[PDB]
């Protein structure tokens, strides 16, 4: 399976093939993003169970850091 | 009259042909004057031996056959059916069948 | 050593769960989007 | 000819020669047998029994019919699934397709259960 | 990912299927031994070991002195080598790893093994005409097709378990070739052509029936080049690649078998190049050329096409294929080739039994590749329409069938499941619609269901039984095994010596020459119709009479078959009429009458009613030597024979010629040794 018995390339397959593995890429990051919103409502249900707001708030920058940078990488 | 329409042909062939198309154009006249020949002398001195014979005659069908084929997977003019083969396949391709036929005819020369 | 009968049985399994299994697969060929875009 | 034209002439040649056509032409059986009854009168036969390889002329024909009807009845239903086709005759067409699938399927394997008793037994 | 789950989902499916093609074929050797069956395969056993003890050029060389005394046998010139060469590179891959399996271990197992590469061939291959979704079909129907199976069970080891594959295989190569227009996968057609050559005589049928392809593609218009690179290569090729085999010789050039091959590569030479000119001039420039040119090139074809036959130097039709082209040749012509009941016609009892579903689903393939018709599509048409009327003119080519008729079937299933399915896709009247579409599916899985109930009991009742043993039940429903076969080939093997000469009919030729190692007269390979008729002649003849060729041939013993006692159908005196006909058909025999043996009535019985001719025979002599006094049964006289019903006519005389060596413990085989001429010159009278 690494060998290839090519000659020509087709620039088209190839955009076809990287363009799938990005688009892998982003659903992953978007599953994350999901993820982030699961975490994010856990820290909520924990900010009820503790009235501490300290956490919240440190879920809410964590948040619009790391969705924000996900975000980011997405539109490059 | 006949010679007029060959002229008319020629003029033409001649005009509106790559080269590397009249390099096949003479490598295939070279491969019909030696079956030709081959074929006028079994008809004169006769069939034996039959083995021998029908090697070299199957020989030169064969070898003019591939260069055909070749002839017409290069040839732009076709792109647009041969879809997916580049005239370097092409090439690689006569040289594969060539070679089978130049193992078997070597099984059957004797 | 296994019987006869035990393989028949055992071959006629194979065979209902291949031809369910086929009737499957139509079911998942036939919601992909990807086949009809 | 058009594809539909010889492919009409094509089923026509399944009938024929799926009923053993070539069978009847060279070993010549009539159409039906006949066998004593007790009382020693002779009672006509369909079926030759037993002989798998052994066949009447008309039994073929019977079975080659019972062929080409399940064989036409997809083609009916196919046919049928057409939007343009006004509803009452689409339910039809699910009807008639539906019931030559199955009678003639079952009726062949009737006559297969009277050609071998013992067959799937 | 889906792409994950529909690999997993191919690959589950067909892992089934081959599991299931390879398992369904054990049947014989679960309820017996794994043992070669029937007559043919012996010789195949044979040459096999052969093959993986004296190595090739041994085996290609090889001139066998213990067949057709005392003209022998070319073996390597006379046969299809594949076979024997695939057992023995398995043979030697295997032993390579010192995985030290016995030969007969191989060939007995050899069938199931390519029995299943097939089903992946076929999925490949009807995967190449429609999709995916249909290739399972195809599989999981030829996994089980009985038809297939009849002649594919382990230890049915002959060229018909290959030959199907190597067919397949090169259909396969074929259609992609045409599809793609490629030399790769021209040369790799004529490597997988020359490969079926070397390995089943029905290689005619691939070089017939790819010429007929192409000629519809002409007819159509839709011959384009992609079919002139295919075609051409593949002629080429697979012409001198054929011509190799020295069985096959110069066949391919020399006999109108081939002939319609070499018209259609003329006549594609001539579209090709009237393409071209037609291409070149301009119309008024053309037409002149163009009905001259034709006006000469098709009269020297339509000369040449004459004086190739008139001349006889292209060799007419074998007797055989032309047997296949008119059915009433061989039962007029050669009574060697009526004889034998597997050349009977096909009757629709036969279709149903090896088929059932498929005989309903086939009009609907074609149906499909008439709807939308291809380049590729008329080719398996074309199949299908041939193979259809050829197993119609005799059983044994049903084989040819059943790959194509699962072809079809599944195409059509296929259709059938895909559009109904499409009116379930509620998932991302019409509550009447979807009801419809629920009852079409739940039809098809029970059609599907029962086509598997159907194939699995017909593969265990019908298609399972050996031929080198016979079996009954006790009337506890215990299986009684009668072995005399093997007891009387083993007497024979230790207790006689090793230069005897042993005369049996040709039936039981491999066997004598398999398990007895002894020379024999006459063979199952029909060779030498004039050797047949001699012993033919010698059986049928007077004891007087026969003695002369016994002592002519040199014969040291002789051995028949007789079912008398345990109501063996097949037993010699049934074959007697055959060896009448064939021993009165050579010119040497026309004092053999086959009308001299029944009585004024027409009939033939061995009662007392019976010709005075056939009460003296020799087989009849030969078969109820002693007989006459066994009470053959409780309620019936001494002398009753199980298979005639009757009380034999002759019961007290004594052999002159011949004394009784062995006969089997139920008498099943009987063999008597030809006396030695008398010490006194005395007469034998």
């Amino acid at each position: 399976v690494r060998l290839d018995f090519s000659i020509t390339k087709d620039p088209a397959a190839e955009a076809r093939m990287k363009v799938a593995c990005i688009t892998e890429q982003v659903l992953t990051l978007v599953n994350k993003r999901i993820g982030l919103y699961r975490h994010f409502d856990e820290t909520v249900n924990r900010y009820k169970q503790s009235r501490d707001i300290s956490t919240l708030n440190s879920g809410k920058k964590s948040l619009e850091t790391e969705h924000k940078a996900l975000t980011s990488e997405i539109a490059l | 009259s006949v010679v007029s329409v060959i002229s008319r042909f020629l003029e033409e062939y001649l005009s509106s042909t790559p080269q590397r198309l009249k390099l096949l154009d003479a490598y295939l006249l070279y491969i019909l004057l030696t079956g030709a020949l081959q074929f006028g002398y079994c008809l004169l001195v006769g069939t034996f031996p039959f083995n021998s014979f029908l090697s070299g005659f199957i020989s030169c069908v064969g070898s003019f056959i591939l260069a055909v084929c070749l002839r017409i997977q290069i040839n732009p003019q076709n792109k647009a059916d041969f879809q997916g083969i580049s005239p370097e396949r092409a090439f690689a391709d006569f040289l594969f069948a060539s070679t089978i036929l130049h193992l078997v005819v070597m099984n059957f020369v004797g | 050593m296994i019987t006869d009968v035990q393989l028949a049985i055992f071959a006629n399994m194979l065979g209902v769960s291949l031809f369910l299994l086929v009737v499957l697969y139509h079911y998942v060929a036939v919601n992909n989007p990807k086949k009809q875009e | 000819p058009s594809a539909m034209t010889v492919y009409a002439l094509v089923v026509v040649s399944y009938f024929l020669i799926t009923g053993g056509i070539i069978y009847d032409v060279i070993v010549e059986p009539p159409s039906v047998g006949s066998m004593t009854d007790e009382h020693g009168h002779q009672r006509p036969v369909a079926f030759l029994a037993y002989r798998v390889n052994g066949q009447y002329i008309m039994e073929g024909l019977a079975s080659s019919f019972l062929f080409t009807m399940g064989g036409l009845g997809f083609i009916i239903l196919d046919r049928s699934n057409a939007p343009n086709i006004p509803k009452l005759n689409r339910f039809l067409l699910l009807f008639i397709g539906f019931v030559c699938v199955l009678l003639s399927f079952f009726m062949a394997r009737v006559f297969m259960r009277m050609k071998l008793p013992g067959y799937l037994m | 990912s889906y792409e994950k789950q529909d690999t997993l989902l191919k690959l589950l499916i067909l892992s089934m299927a081959a599991v299931l093609s390879f398992s369904t074929r054990l049947f014989a050797v679960l309820r017996f031994e794994s043992v070669i069956h029937e007559f043919d395969p012996y010789f195949n056993y044979r040459t096999t070991r052969f093959l993986a003890e004296e190595g090739f050029y041994k085996f290609h060389n090889w001139f066998d002195d213990r067949a057709w005394y005392p003209l022998g046998r070319i073996i390597g010139g006379t046969i299809y080598p594949g076979l024997m060469i695939t057992s023995a590179a398995i043979y030697h891959v295997l032993h390579f790893f010192h995985i030290t399996i016995d030969i007969r271990n191989v060939c007995v197992f050899l069938a199931p093994l390519f029995s299943s590469f097939t089903t992946i061939v076929t999925y490949h291959l009807t995967k190449e005409l429609k999709d995916a979704g249909a290739g399972l079909l195809a599989a999981a129907m030829i996994a089980v097709v009985p038809g297939y199976i009849s002649r594919s069970v382990a230890g049915s080891y002959d060229n018909e378990g290959i030959a199907i594959f190597c067919m397949l295989l090169t259909y396969y190569m074929w259609i992609k070739a045409v599809k793609t227009g490629s030399i790769c996968w021209a040369a790799k057609c004529a490597l997988a052509y020359f490969y079926m050559v070397s390995s089943w005589g029905g290689y005619v049928f691939l070089i017939n029936l790819i010429p007929l392809h192409v000629l519809v593609l002409m007819l159509t218009g839709r011959f384009s080049h992609r079919i002139y690179v295919a075609y051409c290569t593949v002629y080429c090729l697979g012409t001198i690649l054929s011509m190799q085999i020295s069985f096959v010789g110069f066949q391919p050039v020399l006999s109108s078998e081939h002939m319609a091959a070499f018209g259609v590569f003329g006549l594609c030479q001539i579209h090709a190049f009237v393409d071209y000119l037609r291409s070149k001039l301009n119309p008024q420039q053309f037409e002149v050329l163009f009905r001259s040119v034709i006006s000469l090139v098709g009269f020297v074809l339509l000369t040449v096409g004459a004086l190739l036959m008139l001349t006889g130097k292209i060799s007419p039709w074998t007797g055989r294929f032309y047997s296949l082209l008119d059915p009433s040749y061989a039962k007029n012509n050669i009574p060697i080739i009526a004889s034998v009941s597997e050349h009977q016609p096909t009757t629709w009892s036969s279709y149903y039994f090896d088929l059932q579903l498929l005989v309903f689903m086939f009009p609907v393939g074609l149906y499909y590749c008439f709807s939308n018709l291809s380049d590729a599509r008329i080719f398996i048409i074309m199949y299908g329409v041939t193979s259809m009327y050829f197993s119609a003119v005799m059983v044994r080519l049903m084989l040819v069938l059943a790959p194509v008729m699962c072809i079809l079937s599944g195409i059509g299933v296929s259709q059938v499941l895909s559009t109904y399915m499409k009116n379930l896709d509620i998932s991302r009247t019409y509550p009447i619609k979807n009801e419809v579409a629920s009852g079409m599916i739940l039809v098809m899985a029970f059609f599907l269901i029962t086509y598997t109930f159907h194939s699995t009991w017909v593969t265990s009742e019908a298609y399972s039984s050996p031929s080198i043993v016979l079996s009954a039940r006790g009337g506890d429903g215990s299986r009684i095994i009668f072995d005399d076969f093997r007891e009387a080939y083993y007497w024979l093997r230790h207790n006689t010596p090793e230069d005897a000469k042993v005369m049996s009919w040709w039936d039981y030729g491999y066997q004598i020459t398999a398990m007895a190692n002894r020379t024999i007269l006459v063979d199952n390979n029909t060779w030498n119709n004039t050797h047949i008729s001699r012993v033919g002649q010698a059986m049928a003849s007077t004891e007087e009479k026969a003695y002369e060729i016994m002592r002519e041939l040199d014969v040291s013993y002789v051995l028949v078959i007789f079912g008398g006692l345990t109501g063996y159908s097949s037993d010699d005196i049934n074959k007697f009429l055959w060896m009448v006909r064939i021993g009165g058909s050579t010119d040497t025999g026309k004092h053999i009458k086959e009308n001299d043996y029944y009585t004024p009535t027409g009939e033939f019985r061995v009662d007392r009613e019976g010709s005075p001719v056939l009460l003296n025979c020799l087989m009849y002599k030969m078969c109820y030597y002693r007989f006459g006094q066994v009470y053959t049964e409780a309620k019936r006289p001494p002398g009753f024979d199980r298979v005639r019903n009757a009380e034999i006519g002759n019961k007290d005389f004594e052999l002159d010629v011949l004394e009784e060596a062995y006969t089997t413990e139920h008498w099943l085989v009987r063999i008597y040794k030809v006396k030695d001429l008398d010490n006194r010159g005395l007469s034998r009278t």
